[PDB]
């Protein structure tokens, strides 16, 4: 059994903790912590190590190498927060810096897809995720909509990256 | 204005003075013909090529090509490059 | 003394490796330490998101040789005008014939076999003085004393 | 756009430059300015093909891509009752030391 360290990056209040809480416990509800769950993906039992990033922003040698350990990243934004979509670029810059590679298994995630007033169109996120060469998935931490899809597709990106 | 640089095997290289002035040794020794007692022709011919490469790209604002050096000349050229101070 | 300013003001920059070498971008942090960045293959370009007042220099990725950016050894991004990027062109410098010969010999002889050569002892030392960046930061500060 | 060349005859070699649009005869005036021989008594060769006095250096194969300053192109020279073009080779480099193989 191989382990897959997954990191969840994003802006404040986009549902980074809420996404992990459903993937771990199927139990939708508060600090930077790491969670582990054994799941079967593509008929293959593997261990998931989810680190929900949180707190103030910091670029220390501690925090850099802590993010370096992750094998794949979820870049999460809220569809009703325009800033969270236009912030995705900065998270990808730092991911590519600490991993020291322009090809890192990543996936753009649009959460909070259960609210009526969306301010970020789906076309904007498809044109952005195409420029990064990464998959895009609309999720909802309230209804489990694509919560398995968002996490499982990243594991396929890491298994593809294996050279 | 051209100066004359003679190698150890009688090969004389005619090169402009401002190009030969790159060498700190050649600069001090001149006063129109310069002889070399232990630098062969295949080494002095390459040094004269560096003089052209030097003056041509020393203030170039664009990209500059690499100066090619073959392995069979690299060791002998380093001795000549050391003596000439260029 | 040679350090980046903590401006927190973004500035999009384009790095361009117009050298036949693999270029190593070196960022001078706010404390003056050189921090390397992902390398650039020969003949490539990248849209870097740097910040105003940040110091940059570029070296050969392997041999740590010196390289020029816009015909100078340092790069500070300005402020972008009308959203235009800022182009940093990386070229080879005119290496002295002595230094170029050293680079070629360093790439063909293992450092354990430097002393097995038939060169003079003055050159045996020059071979083992591989370029370090700290001595280059030390001189560059002394060079800008005016 | 300049073209960088080596004018070689016997054990002599001239390192000079010229624009690609300049004439072969114009180059013979430069050779005359070093080697005291008139252009009527000169015969320039690119490899072993006689260069016509009216053509430009580019019309002879000399381009800034094939005639770089760090690797200039060779032009044979014959003086005059003309001689046969004779370029003496340079010295030969020594065998590669075993540490550099
Ligand atoms: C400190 C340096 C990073 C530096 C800097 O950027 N430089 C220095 C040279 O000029 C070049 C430039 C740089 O590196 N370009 C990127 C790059 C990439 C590849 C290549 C290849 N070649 N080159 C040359 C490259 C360059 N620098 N200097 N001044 C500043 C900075 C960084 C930014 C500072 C101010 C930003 C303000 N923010 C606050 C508001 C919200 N925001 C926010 N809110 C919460 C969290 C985060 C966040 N961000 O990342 C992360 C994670 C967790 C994920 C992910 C991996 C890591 S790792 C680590 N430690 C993390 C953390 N905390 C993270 N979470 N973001 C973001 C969007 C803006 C001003
Ligand atoms: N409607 C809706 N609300 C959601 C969803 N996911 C999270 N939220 C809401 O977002 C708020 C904050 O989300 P949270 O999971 O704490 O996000 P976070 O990115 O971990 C915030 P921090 O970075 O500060 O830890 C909560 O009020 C929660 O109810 C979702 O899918 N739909
Ligand atoms: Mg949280």
């Amino acid at each position: 059994m191989t382990e897959y360290k997954l990191v969840v990056v994003g802006a404040r209040g986009v549902g980074k903790s809420a996404l992990t809480i459903q993937l771990i416990q199927n139990h939708f509800v508060t600090i930077e912590d790491s969670y582990r769950k054994q799941v079967v993906i593509d008929g293959e039992t593997c261990l998931l190590d989810i680190l929900d990033t949180a707190g103030q922003e910091e670029y220390s040698a501690m925090r850099d190498q802590y993010m370096r350990t992750g094998e794949g990243f979820l870049c999460v934004f809220a569809i009703n927060n325009t800033k969270s979509f236009e912030d995705i670029h900065h998270y990808r810059e730092q991911i590519k810096r600490v991993k020291d590679s322009e090809d890192v298994p990543m996936v753009l995630v649009g959460n909070k897809c259960d609210l009526p007033s969306r301010t970020v169109d789906t076309k904007q996120a498809q044109d952005l995720a195409r420029s990064y060469g990464i998959p895009f998935i609309e999720t909802s931490a309230k209804t489990r909509q694509g919560v398995d899809d968002a996490f499982y597709t990243l594991v396929r990106e890491i298994r593809k990256h294996k050279e | 204005m051209y100066v004359k640089l003679i190698s150890s095997d009688g090969h004389e290289f005619i090169v402009k003075r401002e190009h030969a002035l790159t060498s700190g040794t050649i600069k001090a020794m001149l006063t129109n013909e310069v002889n070399f007692r232990e630098i062969p022709s295949h080494v002095l011919s390459k040094v004269c090529m560096y003089f052209t490469y030097k003056v041509r790209y020393t203030n170039s604002s664009t990209e500059i090509p690499e100066f090619p050096i073959a392995p069979e000349i690299a060791l002998e050229l380093l001795m000549a490059a050391n003596f000439l101070d260029c | 003394v040679l350090r980046s300013v903590n401006s927190r003001e973004p500035s999009q920059v384009i790095f361009c490796n117009r050298s036949p070498r693999v270029v190593l971008p070196v960022w001078l942090n706010f404390d003056g330490e050189p921090q390397p960045y992902p390398t650039l293959p020969p003949g490539t370009g990248r849209r870097i998101h740097s910040y105003r007042g940040h110091l940059w220099l570029f070296r050969d990725a392997g041999t740590h040789d010196g390289l020029l950016v816009n015909q100078t050894e340092l790069f500070v991004p300005s402020l972008n005008v009308d959203g235009q990027p800022i182009f940093a062109n990386i070229t080879l410098p005119v290496y002295t014939l002595k230094e170029r010969c050293l680079q070629v010999v360093r790439s063909l002889v293992k450092p354990e076999n430097y002393r097995r050569l038939d060169i003079v002892r003055s050159l045996y030392e020059d071979l083992e003085d591989h370029p370090n960046v700290q001595k280059d930061l030390e001189r560059l500060t002394q060079e800008r004393i005016a | 756009m300049d073209v960088f060349l080596m004018i070689r005859r016997h054990k002599t070699t001239i390192f000079t430059d010229a624009k690609e649009s300049s004439t072969v005869f114009e180059l013979k005036r430069i050779v005359e300015g070093i080697l005291k021989r008139p252009p009527d008594e000169q015969r320039l060769y690119k490899d072993d093909q006689l260069l016509d006095d009216g053509k430009t250096l580019g019309e002879c194969g000399f381009t800034s891509q094939t005639a770089r300053p760090q690797a200039p192109a060779t032009v044979g020279l014959a003086f005059r009752t003309f001689e046969a073009l004779c370029i003496e080779p340079f010295s030969s480099p020594p065998e590669l030391p075993d540490v550099m193989k």
